[PDB]
C-alpha cells in the first residue's frame, strides 16, 4: 500500500536474546538472514543440502517457524542471495550459474524480472544479508572477483524488480564482499563488509541514497571485526593501513540505532581471533567509523566460546511506529545452521548468551 | 599440548597395500588442513598433498595424483596416507603437517599457509 | 609449475658468522608467500619464516629473511651450533605447496 | 481495530468437557495456557524438551491444532511466560536468563519491545496463564523471590508492548506466584494465586484497574485450593491464618462468570490432597473470597483420580456478543502435556470427566 | 456477511465421480460428512482411533485435503456429530458423555454455546450428516433411544449457536435416527432416515421451516433403501407397513435437486441386501415419498460390489449462483475410511464407479 | 474482481533457470504444469501413484512448495487434465472414466459444473498444460481418438465453469493432442501440439478468439520439435508433408513473447532425437510457423543430455503490469517428476542448465 | 558397442524348470522393448512375446500365453524367458531381439517396430 | 489373427540374377508394417527392411522391397554369394508380431 522508509529506532540501550530457531534438535541450510516487511518477518536461507551447486536454493519461512521442507518456500535457484520488502511487495535476489559466468536474478512478488551479469568473470556474489529499500528504491550490494585477490563491489538500485542504476563506489575498493547494510539516516546506507584477503578491518561503505554515490574506507577502530584477527589495536599506520591475518574472513552483524540526535552502531564479532567460535556484541555511538580509532564498547556475549559463531547479520523489525534493530547469528552444527536472534530491547546489560 | 602423532614405522613387500596415519591433538582438527610431505632420506622434502578433515576436501601434487590416497576421519581426529600398490621407491619418511591457520569452505581460496606443526614422521621401508 | 632452486646448496661457515641462504623461484611468487624451514638431523623440520619474511612463533631473532619477486633469502644473523641444519624454502601460496632441494649449513 | 474490554458472560450454569488436545496418542511441552482474541484462540505452551534451560521457548498453535513442530510458532526464548490480546494485536511475555538475574521480555505483534529486570535477584516468574487487557492496558502478574521463603509479586501495566506502570500490591504479600487472573468487572482484576511455601490457601489478589492499586489476602474458604492440602476446614484461626501442608503447590484454574447482578467464581482443584491427580470444579457465587469461609460448592469431576491433574488455567472465549469462561487442565504424561478444556455451556450438572 | 438460504440447483441430470480422499494409500476416522459455506467446503469426520469413547473428536479439513493429524482441526470432543454454515459462521455439533446420560454441545465459530441433554436416557445421537440453515436458523435432527426398540427423534432449531426451539415430529416415530436432511424448497426440509430395528424402509421426515412442525412417515417405494433388505417390492401391506429384515441399518445418501418446476430426489443404496458392499444411485422426480410406491430409477453404480459402501451422505456445494447436490460415500477399509464424492454434473449416464 | 486479458510481455531477450522443484531429493506425480492468476501461481500435476487408473487425481500446490501429501490439494479425480484462472476464479479441468467412454469434468472454484462426453469413443484427453482465459472465456483443447491412428481435436469455450461453445478446427486435423497453448495477441491463441503417429512436425493451431474458429497446419520449420525426430531439415516436400519417425511423441514447451511490434515464439525440444533426454530452448521472432521453413534459433540448453527431459509446458507469470513467459520441464526420475522452470528474464545468453 | 548377449546352451529333462537370459548393452535398456523369438531348427521364426523393462509390461503371442513367462530386471540390464514345466518340444533356439525404436508408456500404442538387434541365440535341448 | 504366407518358399537363382521373394498377408497389413529379415545358416537373423520398404541401417542398396495392402515383396536387385540365406517377412504393426515360414534362396 505505501513505500517503506527507515524510521527512528525503538528506545533501548541493550540487546537481549530474543529467539532461537534450531531445527536439528527435534532441511540443511546455510547463511540465514532475516528480512522484515511492515507486518511480517521472514527467515531466509540458502539450502546447503537436502533434508555453490546446481541445487542450492533461496528459501524462506515465517520467522518463528522451524525451516522444514513442508514449511519452506523455494523462491529461486541460488547459491548466493538476499531479500527485502519495499513496503508493497517482496523482492528476492539470487545468484546462480557457473563460477566464472554467474548471473544475478531478481524476483518481485511472484515474477522473475531483471538479471545482472558477472563483470569480473569470477564468482558473482551478493550480500548474504537483507537488502535496503527506501521509497521503493532497494539497494543491493553485489561483488565480483577473486576469493583471494581483487574483488571490487558495486551497488544496484532496484525498483519494482528492475535494475535501474549501477552505483560504482570509490575509495578503497580492492576487496569488498558480504556487506551487512542498513540505514544510518534517510540519506545514507552504511555497510560493514568482509575483506577476505587483505585485512582484518572491515571495509565500511557509505552510500548516499539521494545522490546514488558511494565511498569505501576501512573502519579505523582498534577492535578488529573480521574472524582471523590481529590482537586488537595491533595494526600500525593510518586508518587505511592493511594489517596481518587478512586471509579469510566472515560476514558480521551490523545494525543502526537511529535516535533523533544520534546514530548508534552495533557490531558483532567472534570470540576467537582465529576460529569461528562464540559471538559478542560491540557498540559505538556517534563518531565516524572511517576515522575514529576508538575501540568499540563491549556490550556482551551473545554466543559463548564453546558454541559456533559463524555468520551474523543485521535486520530490523517494524514495530508499528518505530524500528527494532536486531542481530542474528548463524550457528553451524555438524553443516546445517540454527539461527539465534538478539534484539535491542530494554536497558541494562546483555544478560545471557545462546 | 599441541601435536601430530604419527605411527612408528612400516616395512612392506612390493605390491603389498599400505596405510599409515597421524593423530591430531590440541586443536580444532576439522578446520585445519593437514598435509603430507615425503622425504627420501638423502633428498629434500616433497609436498604430496593436503586434506581438509571436516569435508575431506583434498588436493594433490600432480606428481602424486593417482599414486597415493589422502583421507581423514574427524571422528577419531586422524589423517591417513594410503597406497594400493605399494611399489619400492616408497622407501621414504612420511610426515604430516598442519597449516598455521584455520580455513573454512566459504573462504573459497586454496590455503596459502605454511606448515606450523609437524609430526615426528613415519618411516616406511619399500 | 613453480620450481624453487635453493642455493648454494652448502654453506661452510663457522659459528658467529652470518649465513645467507638463497631461494630463486622460476616464476614470481605471488604475494611473497615463500616459507623457510629448519631440518635438524633425525627430525621433522621446524617452520622459521612464513610469508616472505614473517617470523614464526618460537623462532629467535637470529632469523630474518627479507625477499620479494623471485629472489628470496634467509639470513641467520649469527650462526650458533644450534642452527647447523638443512634449510628448506617453500612456496605456500594459493597453489600446490612445493619445496626447494635444501641447503646444508656446515661448520 | 478496537480495544477489548471484558464483557458479560454467556448464560449457563455448568461446565462441560469441550475439547482435548492430546498430541502423544497419534513436541514436548509444559504449562499450557489458552488466550483468545476477538476471533481467535491460541494454545500456548512452553517447550520442555524437543520433539529452566537455554532452549525453552514460548510457542503456540491455533486452539484445536495438535502442537506439532511443523504447526507451532516459536515466539521467544522463555522458561516462563504468558500471552494476551488487546483487541488489536497479540502481546507475548516471556522470561529468560539466569536464575538469579532473569529478565522479562515483551513482544508485541512481531516486534520485541520492553523488558523488565529481576528485582529480588531470584527466579523471575510470570503468571503462566494468559494476561488481562482492558482498553489496551494489559495487566501482567510477575513475581521474584525464593521457591521456599519470601517471594513478593507485582503487576505490570503493559500498553502496546511497553511497560508503563509498576503496581505494588499491599496486604499479605509474603509469597505469591503463578496467578490465574481475570476480570471480575470492568474495574477489577481478581487472581487466584499459588503460595509455594506458607499455606494451602491461595492468595487472592484484587487489582483495581481504574486506580492501578492492588491488595492481596488469603482466600478464607474452608475448601483449600492448592495441591498439598489440610483436609478442608482444618486450618484454624482467622481468614489470614497460614495452615499446614503449605510446602509446595500448584497453579489452579480460575474464571469469572460475569452476570448483570452477580459474579460467579469458578475454581479448579486436584482430587488428591497430596499428589497432582484428578481435577474437580468448584463454584461460589457472590460473596467475598477474602472474608467468606463458606465452602465452595462442588460442581463436578473434570479429571478422575486415576488421571494426572497438574496445572490448570482460566481463559475466556469471545463469543461474538458475550464471553465464555473456560478452565483448562494440563495433563502431564510420561513429561509432555495434553490440554483438556472445560467450558461453561448450558445448564444441569457436569456430566463426564477426561 | 449474509444469511444462507437454499437456492435452485445447478443444471444437470446425472452424477459423476468428483473426488476421492483416501488417506491410507500414501489419522483413523469414521462417519465422514461434508458441509459447505458460501466459498468453503469442509470434510468432517469423527476420530475413531488415533494416527463411543472419551477420546473421539469431531475434526475437519478443507475438502480436498488429506485428513492427516497435522492438517486436521479438532473442534470438540464428540462420539456423534454434525456441522453446517449459516452464511455468516460455522456451527459445529457434537455429542459426548455417558451412553445413558449423553449431552449435545453446540459450538459457534470459536465458542461453545448451548447444550442439550438426553431425553430418553439412552445414547443421544445426532444426524451424522451436515445440518441445514435457512436465514440463520439451523435445523438439526437429534434422537435418543434404544438401538433396538423405540427411539423417537426431535429437531432442534439453532440460531447463532443457541437452541431456540424444540420440534417434536408426529406420525410414525417409533424409531428414527441418522437422518440425511436437505431443503426441498425454502419452506421444507426433508430427511431420509435410518430405522435400526423395525423396517428396511427409511422414515422420511418432512419438516416445515415456516411453522416449525414435522411429520414422519415411511417411504412407500418398492426399492428399499436401508442395508439389510427384503428383495425390492416384497413388503406387503399399505405404505406404513413394517417389513422383514428390519434389524440393523445404515445411513444413506440423500440430496435434492431443486428445479423451478420440480424436485428431484437422489438417494443412495448398497449393492448387497445384507452386507455393506457397493453403492448405487437412485432417483425419483416429483411425487410424494410417503405415498408413491413407484420404484426409484437406477442411475448407476457409484461403488462396485467388490468395494465397501458403508455410510453415505448428502451435501451441497455453493456454486456462486446455484447449488450443486452431491452424495458422499464412506469407504471403510481394514477401520479408517476414505471418502468418495459423487456430484451432479452434466448429463448422460453415470459412467464409472469408485 | 476483474477478468484477465493477455498483456504485453516483460522485456528481456533470453531465458534463465528460475526454480527447481525436486521432491525426491529430501508423493509420486507426473505431467506437471503451472498456471498463474493475478497474484498466485500453482503447480499442478496428476498423481501417478501414492506417496490411466481410478486413483489418479489432479492436485496442486503453490508454486515454490514441494508437492508433498500434506501440502497438496486434490481437486478432482483425473487421469488427464488442465487448469487456469480467469481473473476472478480458478477453473480446473480433468478427465476420468473408461478408456472408451471417458468424461471431462469442469470445476469452478469449489464446485463441479459442466462435463463433456467422449466423441470418438477412445481415450478423451486434454491438453496437459494450462488453459487460456480472455475476458472470462477459457479456451481448452481436448482430443479424442486413437494413440495410433486418427485423433481429431476440438476446443471448448468455457465460461464460469460452463461449456458454452464447441469449436471444430479445420485444416490438417488427422492427429492432434497435448497442445501447449497461449495468446499470440488479444485475438489469437496459438498452440504447439503433439502428433503421436504421423509426423515429427508439431501441428500448430491458430485459434481466433473473436470469431471462435480454428485452423491447424503443421509447423513448416526445418527444426523438428517432437521427440522421435528426423535429423533437422530432412523431411522433404511442402510444409504439410508428413515425415519419418512420426510414431510416438512428447508434449513440448511453447510460450509467446508479446512485444508491441512483434511476437516471439519460444519452443522447447529434447536433445536426443529418439530418447527423452535433455532439453533445449529455441526461438523464432515473427514469421508464420505454418509457412516459414527457417530453422528456429538455438537459445541454449535447459537440461543437459545426461538428465531426463520428458514433458515441457508454457505458462506466464503475472508481473503486476506485464506478463513473464516461462517454460517448465518435467524431469522424470526412477516414476515421479521434478519440475524445472526457466523464465524469460534479462538479456544475454542462457547461461546454465538443470 | 551395441549388443544383446545370450547364455550359451541348456539341456533339460521333461518337467525340469528352466530360466534363460539376455543382457543388453550400449543402449538405454528401460525404454526399449525386448522380444523373444523361438526357432525350431528346421522351422521359421515364431514371435513368443515382448517385454518393456522399465515397468515390466508384457505382451504374449496367444499361442505362448500361459506357456512361458517373460520377465526382466533393469537393475542388471537383463531380460528373461522362463518355463515352469519344461516339456520336450522346447527343443528350439531362443533369441532376444530389441526393437528399433524406444517407447514410453504415454505413447499409448503397441510398439509397431521391427527387431533391430538380435542376440546370438540360446540353444535349448528339450 | 494375421497369417503371413511367404512364397515360393525356395528360389534356385544364380549370383547376378534378380531375386523376388513374396509375402502374402491373409488380411491387410495396416500402414504397411511388413519387415524383412535375412537369416544366414548358424546365426540370428538380420533386419533388412522395416515399414513396407524402408531400408535398415547397414543394409546395402541391393535390398528394396516395395509393397502394400496384402501383397509385399523383397527384391534383391542382384544376388551375391553373401545373400544366399533364408528370408523371413514379419508383421510389426500395433499387434502381436508374426513371421512367415521363410523362403530359402539357393544357387
Ligand atoms: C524518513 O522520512 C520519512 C518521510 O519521508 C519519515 O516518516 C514520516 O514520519 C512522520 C512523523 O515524524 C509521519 O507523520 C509521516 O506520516 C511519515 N511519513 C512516511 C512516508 O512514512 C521518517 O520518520 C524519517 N526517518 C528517519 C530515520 O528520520
Ligand atoms: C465494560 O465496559 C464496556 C464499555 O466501555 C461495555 O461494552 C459496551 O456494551 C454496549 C452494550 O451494553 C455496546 O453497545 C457498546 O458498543 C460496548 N462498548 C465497547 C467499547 O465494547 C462492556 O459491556 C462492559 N463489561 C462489563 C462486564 O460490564
Ligand atoms: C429462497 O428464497 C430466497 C429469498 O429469500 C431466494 O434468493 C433470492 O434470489 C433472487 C434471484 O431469483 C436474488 O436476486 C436475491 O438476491 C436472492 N436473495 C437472497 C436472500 O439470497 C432463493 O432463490 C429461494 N430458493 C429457492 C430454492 O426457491
Ligand atoms: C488486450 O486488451 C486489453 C484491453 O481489453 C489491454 O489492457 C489494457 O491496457 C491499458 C494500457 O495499455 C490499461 O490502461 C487498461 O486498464 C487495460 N485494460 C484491461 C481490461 O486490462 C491489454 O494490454 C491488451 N493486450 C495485448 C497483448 O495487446
Amino acid at each position: 500500500p505505501e513505500w517503506t522508509y527507515p524510521r527512528l529506532s525503538c528506545p533501548g540501550s541493550t540487546f537481549q536474546k530474543a529467539l532461537l530457531i534450531s531445527p536439528h534438535r527435534f532441511l540443511i541450510i546455510r547463511e540465514p538472514f532475516v528480512a522484515c516487511g511492515p507486518n511480517e518477518c521472514k527467515h531466509f536461507a540458502l539450502t546447503h543440502y537436502a533434508a555453490r551447486n546446481k541445487l542450492r536454493h533461496l528459501i524462506s519461512v515465517k520467522l518463528g517457524k522451524i525451516p522444514t521442507v513442508e514449511n519452506s518456500i523455494f523462491h529461486m535457484a541460488a547459491w548466493s542471495g538476499s531479500a527485502c520488502h519495499d513496503g508493497k511487495e517482496w523482492t528476492y535476489i539470487g545468484v546462480d550459474g557457473p563460477d566464472n559466468n554467474a548471473l544475478l536474478k531478481v524476483k518481485y512478488g511472484e515474477a522473475y524480472t531483471d538479471t545482472y551479469h558477472s563483470y569480473a568473470n569470477n564468482i558473482l556474489r551478493t550480500q548474504e544479508s537483507a537488502c535496503n529499500c527506501i521509497g521503493g528504491n532497494c539497494y543491493l550490494m553485489i561483488t565480483d572477483g577473486s576469493a583471494s585477490g581483487v574483488s571490487e563491489c558495486r551497488f544496484l538500485k532496484i525498483r519494482e524488480g528492475r535494475i535501474i542504476k549501477e552505483i560504482f563506489p570509490t575509495g578503497r575498493v580492492k576487496h569488498t564482499e558480504e556487506c551487512t547494510c542498513g540505514f544510518a539516516s534517510n540519506k545514507t546506507i552504511e555497510c560493514a563488509c568482509r575483506d577476505n584477503r587483505y585485512t582484518a578491518k572491515r571495509p565500511f561503505v557509505k552510500l548516499n541514497v539521494e545522490t546514488d554515490t558511494a565511498e569505501i574506507r576501512l573502519m579505523c577502530t582498534d577492535t578488529y571485526l573480521d574472524t582471523p584477527r590481529p590482537n586488537d589495536g595491533s595494526i600500525t599506520g593510518p586508518c587505511e593501513s592493511d594489517g596481518d591475518k587478512g586471509s579469510g574472513g566472515i560476514k558480521g552483524g551490523f545494525v543502526h540505532q537511529r535516535m533523533k540526535s544520534k546514530i548508534g552502531r552495533w557490531y558483532s564479532r567472534t570470540m576467537s581471533k582465529t576460529e569461528r567460535m562464540g559471538m559478542g556484541l560491540y557498540v559505538k555511538y556517534g563518531g565516524d567509523p572511517w576515522a575514529d580509532s576508538d575501540a568499540l564498547a563491549f556490550s556482551g556475549v551473545m554466543v559463548p566460546m564453546k558454541e559456533p559463531g559463524w555468520y551474523s547479520f543485521g535486520f530490523e523489525i517494524k514495530d508499528k511506529k518505530c524500528d527494532v534493530p536486531c542481530i542474528g547469528i548463524e550457528m553451524v552444527h555438524d553443516h546445517s545452521a540454527a539461527t539465534a536472534i538478539y534484539c535491542l530491547m530494554g536497558s541494562g546489560q546483555l544478560l545471557w548468551d545462546t | 599440548g599441541l601435536q601430530l602423532v604419527q605411527s612408528g614405522a612400516e616395512l612392506k613387500k612390493p605390491g603389498e597395500s599400505l596405510k599409515i596415519s597421524c593423530q591430531g591433538s590440541g586443536y580444532t582438527f576439522p578446520i585445519y588442513w593437514i598435509g603430507w610431505v615425503r622425504q627420501i632420506p638423502g633428498k629434500g622434502l616433497e609436498w604430496m598433498g593436503i586434506i581438509y578433515p571436516g569435508d575431506s576436501d583434498t588436493r594433490y601434487s600432480p606428481s602424486f595424483e593417482g599414486q597415493v590416497t589422502i583421507s581423514a576421519d574427524k571422528s577419531v581426529t586422524t589423517a591417513y596416507l594410503q597406497w594400493s600398490s605399494l611399489k619400492a621407491s616408497d622407501t621414504a619418511m612420511y610426515y604430516c603437517a598442519r597449516h598455521s591457520e584455520p580455513w573454512y569452505p566459504d573462504h573459497r581460496f586454496w590455503p596459502p599457509y605454511p606448515f606450523d606443526i609437524w609430526g615426528q614422521g613415519t618411516m616406511v621401508t619399500v | 609449475e613453480i620450481v624453487l632452486t635453493q642455493s648454494p646448496g652448502t654453506l661452510s661457515l663457522s659459528p658467529g658468522e652470518r649465513a645467507t641462504l638463497s631461494c630463486r623461484s622460476s616464476q614470481t611468487v605471488s604475494s611473497g608467500y615463500l616459507a623457510w624451514y629448519q631440518q635438524k638431523r633425525g627430525q621433522a623440520p621446524r617452520l622459521l619464516i612464513y610469508g616472505a619474511s614473517s617470523r614464526a612463533t618460537g623462532i629467535p631473532d637470529r632469523f630474518s629473511g627479507s625477499g620479494s619477486g623471485t629472489d628470496f633469502t634467509l639470513t641467520i644473523s649469527r650462526l650458533e651450533p644450534e642452527d647447523f641444519a638443512v634449510y628448506f624454502c617453500q612456496h605456500h601460496g594459493t597453489s600446490p605447496g612445493t619445496f626447494g632441494g635444501g641447503t646444508k649449513v656446515e661448520i
